[PDB]
């Protein structure tokens, strides 16, 4: 343990990013399965999640209207893991 | 039942039951106009059913 090999650091960092993905995947799966008899849908949620998506270049019933929130939260997370995954190979150079 | 519309037969079978509950009071007040107590208690056990 005087020195750590380079494959072990890269494997331990991609294990940390996969357990961050399972915590945000459980949160996306709870937000998808809501319903108007059990949940509230505040205006802040409407005007920040049906207005954000042209910063994503993403373009366009309450039980559809929860399901379009859960499409747009994890598709925000697809950009901010690909910007780390290209950064993790230029941490090698 | 919220986003199912109020003219749907989900809402109508709810509204089909709620004319009976006036009429079981109108079965109860029918015998009550004599004031016979046990026939006013004949429909008093009916309304829980």
């Amino acid at each position: 343990s005087l020195d750590v090999p380079l494959v072990g650091k890269y494997l331990m960092f991609t294990m940390v990013l996969v357990t961050f993905s399972i915590v945000t995947s459980v949160c996306v799966l709870n937000v998808h399965h809501r319903s108007p008899t059990t949940h509230t849908m505040a205006p802040w949620v409407k005007v920040v999640f049906l207005e954000k998506l042209p910063a994503l270049l993403f373009m366009q019933s309450v039980s559809e209207d929860w399901k379009y929130v859960a499409m747009v939260i994890d598709r925000l997370f697809l950009w901010i893991f690909v910007f780390v995954c290209v950064f993790g190979t230029i941490g090698m150079f | 039942l919220e986003d199912k519309s109020p003219d749907s037969p989900e809402m109508k079978d709810f509204r089909h039951g709620f004319d009976i509950l006036v009429g079981q009071i109108d079965d109860a007040l029918k015998l009550a106009n004599e004031g016979k107590v046990k026939e006013a208690q004949a429909a008093a056990e009916q309304l829980k059913t």
